[PDB]
């Protein structure tokens, strides 16, 4: 029951095994700050340099970073007929000019991967992740974004979409980033346990913001977690998500995508394209399985039971 | 045999704790990159497909026997030396090299003599880490190590 | 060298409270998973039933339980109803079909006697029904527009409850 | 609650069949042991028939008589593997049933008695195994019908208490096996338990002594070979000459070598001498020539 | 819910009776075990017996006659398999009752106290088959008659403690037996025990200690070969020199080999003789040596 | 509902009394034990004795004595089959009865304290057992002695894997007890017996105040023993010499007599061996018991 | 979750620890390691002054020693001394880093823990300048918070150590020890120790010093086989029979205290 488990006992579990450390995820972000700075300082000794800017991308900038977060994620932005149009050799562009911009890093240590390229430090620090955007004076620094999934480009704002986000922390102090947390730790076990389960992170932090417009209260982390939960379900991601943040809603039109969750920079960007129907089965079981459970632990008669119906959340590191 | 008798604390990477631990390890470092590396081509061997199709399209029973190989790594050597603090935290190393979802099921023999207890702990255990790695089959969605 | 061993086991315990109770808290939860999609019954309602059903589940009276919603006199889908049986697998409560077509219908509760509630001497009822929550109307059994789909047992110590949901056609 | 007595018992065998019949007639020198064993079933079936004799032969030998049907009624067939034990032991009632004008039923027990491990659960599935076998034969005491209790997997139920791995239920399961032979002895009932064990010796002495006969079941001699050999090679075009060659190759080839059993001249040899030829040729005399010097008989026990 | 005479407590044997009798008297070389049983039994009914013996030659000493009243009424029969302590236990009874002039009913333990496997089954199964037996001798308490409780397979019932593989239940059924020897001995009623075993080691060390006496049981001698052959054989037709080969055959006939028990030749020998002529010829002294050359001894514990 | 106290505590036994302190008198080569049992029993019940002790002749050392008195109430008599531990711990109370010039009264527990097998039984039966003897102590004046005849099988070590959780909880039970006489003030002692100390719980063994150990008879106990017993039987000293030396070990590695196997094996069989036609003889005593063996033991 | 019922609380430097650290005998050798590496743990710069000083071109050597994580594990018997040290260790490291400590002791359930490891985090935050958390006497959650608590400590850069006293060390979970800077283990007595338990204890005796010392060296460990006496055989077992031999007739003499101690055997090791 609720005196078992309440909403402490959800908080206490998130700083222990979901969050990242706030000490590491400064230290994290100061590995990114530094490459930053000298692509300030080399983009001034060199005013044709390609590389403009360096703007933090991720999950760290958001402030929703997971204990399990792979690495840093920055977007540089590529300036310049030089670069190459092809995803291939647009990628080993930045590379090289990403070597010509740090001297002290090894040619080696920069290495271009399918959708990015990484650039990782000698001893005991993250890979940092750098997503190519072709940048053409765009206001708002909106540029033509690399797709990590498929390798699209997307033309939007990364530094609006921080915007956005800080909106809803400014809407809900400490909890609405906490919520994101704690789904996105929730999908990623779903992950290996439901074969055709996708969730992306962005997009669950969409999915978060709207739920938070719409008044559901994120004080009590059970009771969000189950509007989160229940929005999945009785929706079935076939009712379009968009915001007014920046644009009217009559400016998409229409769209034949089974999923539409819009980006709110751009009303042509669909977050959810790539979403397909034995996905969305998937992540509805997955949130009817986790519904049923944590409204299984409120009349739970045991703590014993109660922590078990909780661990169908969140997995075995969940003890109460 | 239930999974929490069975297989004391489950380890999921990638996380922070055992990359640094990892990085504190001294005196194997060759045994570091051998481990990453040969445990990266059993898990993820998805990589030499895409490589097998460019140069040698002809031959499938060739990609077939990589895709076969019994995925057996052994750790023998002197106690104390620091080779279990290396095996619990070496996946660590491996989820994001193969920027891939690791889960680690730790085993301890040692810790009855009961007739057939040999044969329950290990067919259990292989019953366990089939059942999750079956779920990840297609890139493969993530990879288990039963230690 | 190797061994093997023998083991004991305790007395076979008499359902009781507790066994009540870890049954009637699958029911709730069932109940409430409803409520979250169709709007009933309420949380204040739930405790009731759950309460009714731990004295009415401890007593032996209880038969057939139905809870859901209904068109005149035929329960639609959802609707659960548990049955009361001797014999074991327990499952976890949930599996509620969402995005139903609740239309006019209205929540309603039906409930079915056991034998032993049959025979009882009606001042033996008040003792083992001393506790209710409130007393019951009786004698309007609705049917099943549907077919029915066994889909979960909840089993205690002694007992079990054997659930299924109407399913509505299509 | 009672166990029932299919889980204890398996699955009864009833005499007179055509099956058993059958079988027992097609066993090749068992002749001393069929005799044996029938003279001991019979007596117990119909008392008279001794007696009778004694008066003709030894009217003075008032106590002998007495002692003979007095023994607990337990045979053991023991010796090599695929010898007859089995086949033996459960035909064995048929052609007693003919004999004696009446039907016997046939209780083979079940390995289930040992129990899933608790305390006690042994001794009391086997206790309750031999009160089955009481309760059917007290209704039958000339005899009505006559029961018999087999136990072909018998060194696993009985073994040596001596043995320092085995648990205290299992040295619980012997004595209550024990008992139980006692109990059918103290009782006139028309009973007898037969069991077969592919080693004698690790067998308990305390059942060893109860046995009112062994039975000692050893490999084919030339004869017995020659016989087998001959009643089923009929109709393969295989001469008097070839017949005899195999006779010789199919023994012991050596001091060491043990020679070859009755299960493996009947269910290896002519078998994989039908499959070589099969489906495109006939049986060759050189196929089975090829087939004898490939096969080996099966190894035997140390003991 | 106290547990039923009929489930603990076999078939309850009466004496004096004339079956008990006559098995009693067919037992070659148990004199002296029968001679020690009637006095300890007899003491057991009757103890004026000792006291009338202390006056005539060890008056002044009283302690010493006490201590032979005083012990734990426990005898232990233990040895060789098929020796005779099986039918020695049951019918003893008969020959103490008509020296006595008394009624003596024998109580056999059955295997089924150990139980089904609830706990605590085996120390209340125990315990009850002793209240049943205390009952019976108070109403008998010179004693009007005695009770006679049987264990025919000891080691089943009373293992030694220190064997690591029995369950803690196995252990409490020991002390349960242990305490209800005590019990009977605390108290003067005329009630005895008598346990067989074939493996007297296997017997928990404190068990063994409370035997008023311990009776060993072994394979036929020479001599004892021959009072149960000749015997047996009257009326086969076998002179005395055909005997005498049987009995030397029925010896060990290898220095470490044990030679054949009472069991073996009363009920083996002897009926495979006689069956080997069965039922078309008299018995041949050729056939009779044939049958014994044959046959091998059971073996025995190491 | 409670269980009866004869449910549990079997007869009730009063100090002083006759037949206890002349069985005391009769116990042979037990008189360390005695000495030992009886001031440790008698400051269980009784610790003012101690103090006046202390003024005699050390009265700075309070410290000292603090250790002695401030030790639980418990003492566990274990040692080899047929050595007196269940004599003495019986008759003792009347040996401190008289000593204290209190009566006392002696509770034996039964084996009804495991039960019928329902689950919780165990735990209630051993609690109940415990309530019973700290109510009668708590009303006293008096002396209350919690004996225990077979303390192996009552509270076995929960180490053990063939053992249920029941069977556990009794021994948790039985600890509990213990503790909960030490923390009152109460004239109470816990005896017990067993036959193998490595039976026992750890947690009881560390708990026992004292662990008096009861062994196989030496040289001069046997001969005390012997004439004592053998008294008015005509034997003379030359022979039971040879008693003496018949009864000890025969080989290095053989253990040799216990005390029952002298009192309740060998003395009857010699009597009965010449009953009841003849009188005792020496050549008849000597030639039963070279015939008879000692009992064995452990490992 | 009140701070007066989870702990009794101590300031370092006092007079009292200072006092009972001088008391401690036959435990030097623990004194010292316990203070450098409680020392090292709370203040990190305080060894990287020594270091530039005597050794600064060095580095490899201090890193090992600079990251740890901030648990001591105190092993020892019952009554081993091992508790007073604990209590009285944060008043030497005080004077050693010359910057004042407090400690928190701990009763002896998953929420018990919490608090104390959350109150020491809240008060080590504010200090910066250190906080002792002891567990005094040592269900998987617990453990698990227990974890918990020492991770956020070592991640953070706070000077806060725990110190946990455990009888044995075969049962620590394996989580722990890894986890555990230092395991400290509590032999059975030493001829220092043995003599100033033996020496308080027999006082009022009419013992002269002479008849303590030969009982010193008979409760010693003799062969390298055998053990010698624990902390309890003296206290629980010696000194109570040498009283109880005497009572009530007699006085303890020297020759009776003898005669016990060459009886009375020690309790074997595991
Ligand atoms: N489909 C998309 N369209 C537009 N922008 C996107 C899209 N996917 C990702 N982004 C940009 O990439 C950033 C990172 O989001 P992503 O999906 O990579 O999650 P994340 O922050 O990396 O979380 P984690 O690192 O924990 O997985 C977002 O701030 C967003 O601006
Ligand atoms: N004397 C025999 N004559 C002919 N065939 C025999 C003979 N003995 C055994 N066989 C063959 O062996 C087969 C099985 O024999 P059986 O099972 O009796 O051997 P067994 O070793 O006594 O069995 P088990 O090993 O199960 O006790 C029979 O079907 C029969 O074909
Ligand atoms: N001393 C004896 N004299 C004559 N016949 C004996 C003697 N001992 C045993 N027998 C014969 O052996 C048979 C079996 O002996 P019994 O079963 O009574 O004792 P036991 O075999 O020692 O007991 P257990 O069944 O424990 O081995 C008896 O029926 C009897 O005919
Ligand atoms: N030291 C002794 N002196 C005189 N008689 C003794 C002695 N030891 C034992 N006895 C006699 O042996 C008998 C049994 O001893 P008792 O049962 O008291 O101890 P125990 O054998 O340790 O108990 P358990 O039954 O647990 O083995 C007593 O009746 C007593 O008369
Ligand atoms: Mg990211």
């Amino acid at each position: 029951s609720t005196e078992h488990v309440d909403h402490k006992t959800i908080a206490r579990f998130a700083e222990d095994k979901v969050n990242l450390p706030k000490v590491k995820a400064d230290d994290f972000r100061e590995q990114a700050k530094r490459l930053q700075n000298k692509l300030e300082g080399y983009l001034s000794d060199h005013p044709d340099f390609s590389l403009k800017r360096m703007i933090p991308s991720g999950s760290l900038a958001k402030g929703t970073a997971l204990r399990s977060l792979n690495d840093i994620d920055v977007a540089v932005y590529i300036s310049g007929s030089d670069a190459p149009q092809d995803l291939r050799g647009l990628l080993d562009y930045l590379a090289d000019r990403l070597r010509k911009a740090f001297p002290n890093f090894s040619p080696d240590q920069v290495k271009p991967q399918t959708y990015s390229v990484t650039v990782s430090f000698r001893g005991s620090g993250l890979d940092v992740d750098i997503v190519p955007v072709l940048y053409s004076g765009l206001p708002d620094w909106r540029g033509h974004l690399i797709s990590q999934e498929d390798g699209s480009f997307l033309e939007t704002s990364i530094p609006l979409h921080l915007d956005f986000i800080k909106a809803r922390k400014r809407a809900a102090p400490k909890h609405f980033a906490q919520v994101v947390r704690l789904a996105k730790y929730w999908a990623r076990l779903m992950k290996q346990e439901r074969p055709n389960f996708r969730f992306k992170s962005f997009m669950i932090e969409l999915i978060l913001a709207k739920l938070l417009d719409n008044g559901v209260d994120f004080s009590n982390y059970p009771e969000a977690l189950q509007a989160f939960f229940s929005y999945l379900v009785s929706t079935e991601l076939r009712e379009r998500i968009v915001f007014e943040d920046n644009y009217p809603a009559s400016k998409i039109g229409t769209l034949s995508d089974l999923v539409q969750i819009i980006d709110p920079v751009n009303p042509v960007n669909n977050v959810a394209r790539l979403y397909t129907q034995s996905n969305v089965d998937a992540i509805i079981d997955a949130a009817m399985d986790a519904g049923d459970a944590i409204d299984a632990a409120f009349y739970a008669p045991t703590k014993q039971l109660t922590v078990t119906y909780w661990q169908k959340v969140f997995g075995s590191s969940f003890q109460g | 045999p239930s999974l929490d008798e069975l297989f004391e604390r489950r380890i999921n990477f990638p996380d922070f704790e055992p990359q640094e631990r990892l990085a504190r390890l001294v005196g194997l470092d060759e045994h570091k990159d051998r481990l990453s590396k040969i445990l990266g081509l059993l898990v993820n061997p998805y990589g030499i497909q895409e490589w097998a199709k460019k140069y040698h399209p002809d031959a499938r029973a060739a990609v077939d026997t990589v895709l076969r190989r019994p995925p057996l790594v052994v750790l023998a050597g002197d106690v104390g030396s620091g080779k279990t603090e290396l095996a619990e935290t070496i996946g660590d190393a491996v989820a994001r090299q193969e920027d891939i979802d690791i889960t680690l099921y730790p085993l301890s023999l040692a810790t009855q003599g009961r007739v057939g207890e040999m044969t329950q702990l290990v067919s259990a255990a292989f019953d366990y880490t089939i059942e999750a790695a079956d779920k990840l089959k297609n890139k493969a969605r993530g990879a288990v190590l039963l230690l | 060298n190797a061994s093997s061993y023998s083991y004991t086991v305790a007395e076979t315990q008499t359902f009781s409270v507790t066994h009540a109770r870890h049954m009637a808290a699958k029911v709730a939860t069932d109940l409430r998973r409803m409520q979250r999609f169709y709007g009933y019954p309420s949380d204040a309602d739930i405790e009731a039933y759950e309460e009714e059903l731990v004295v009415f589940l401890k007593a032996g009276y209880l038969g057939e339980v139905s809870y859901g919603f209904q068109k005149n006199n035929n329960w639609i889908e959802p609707t659960l109803r548990y049955t009361a049986g001797d014999l074991g697998t327990d499952d976890d409560p949930g599996k509620i079909r969402p995005g139903k077509d609740v239309s006019g219908a209205s929540f309603y509760s039906f409930m079915t006697y056991s034998s032993k509630y049959l025979n009882a001497t009606q001042s033996e009822k008040d003792t083992a029904l001393k506790d209710l929550p409130f007393k019951r109307v009786g004698a309007q059994s609705p049917g099943i527009n549907g077919y029915l789909e066994n889909d979960k047992t909840y089993s205690a110590g002694g007992r079990s409850l054997t659930r299924t949901s109407v399913r509505n056609f299509v | 609650v009672k166990p029932s007595l299919d889980e204890l018992f398996e699955r009864r065998i009833n005499f007179p069949d055509f099956e058993p019949q059958e079988r027992l007639a097609r066993l090749v020198g068992l002749d001393e042991h069929k005799d044996r064993l029938s003279k001991i079933l019979g007596l117990l079936v119909n008392p008279y028939g001794i007696q009778e004799w004694a008066k003709k032969y030894h009217p003075d030998a008032r106590a002998a008589v007495d002692t003979v049907l007095r023994r607990p009624p337990l045979v053991v067939l023991a010796g090599d593997v695929g010898s007859g034990k089995t086949e033996l032991a459960e035909t064995i009632g048929d052609a007693v049933a003919r004999q004696e004008d009446i039907d016997i039923t046939l209780y083979p027990l079940s390995l289930a008695t040992r129990g899933q491990g608790r305390v006690g659960e042994m001794t009391q599935l086997v206790s309750a195994a031999f009160d089955y076998t009481i309760e059917a034969a007290d209704k039958l005491k000339k005899a009505r019908g006559a029961v018999l209790l087999l136990i072909d997997q018998a060194d696993a139920l009985a073994q040596s208490r001596e043995n320092a791995q085995m648990h205290h239920e299992d040295r619980a399961g012997v004595n209550a096996f024990i008992r139980g032979i006692d109990r059918i002895a103290n009782q006139k009932l028309p009973a007898a338990v037969l069991m077969c064990t592919n080693r004698l010796k690790a067998l308990d002495p305390a059942v060893q002594r109860r046995a009112a006969e062994i039975l000692t079941f050893s490999r084919p001699n030339d004869e017995q070979r020659h016989y087998l050999l001959h009643s089923k090679l009929t109709g393969l075009g295989l001469n008097s000459t070839a017949v005899e060659e195999l006779v010789r190759l199919t023994g012991p080839r050596d001091p060491n070598s043990p020679g070859f059993t009755f299960s493996d001249i009947t269910q290896r040899l002519i078998p994989s001498i039908i499959l070589a030829a099969y489906p495109y040729n006939a049986v060759s005399v050189h196929s089975a020539l090829q087939v004898v010097n490939k096969m080996t008989p099966t190894p035997a026990f140390i003991d």
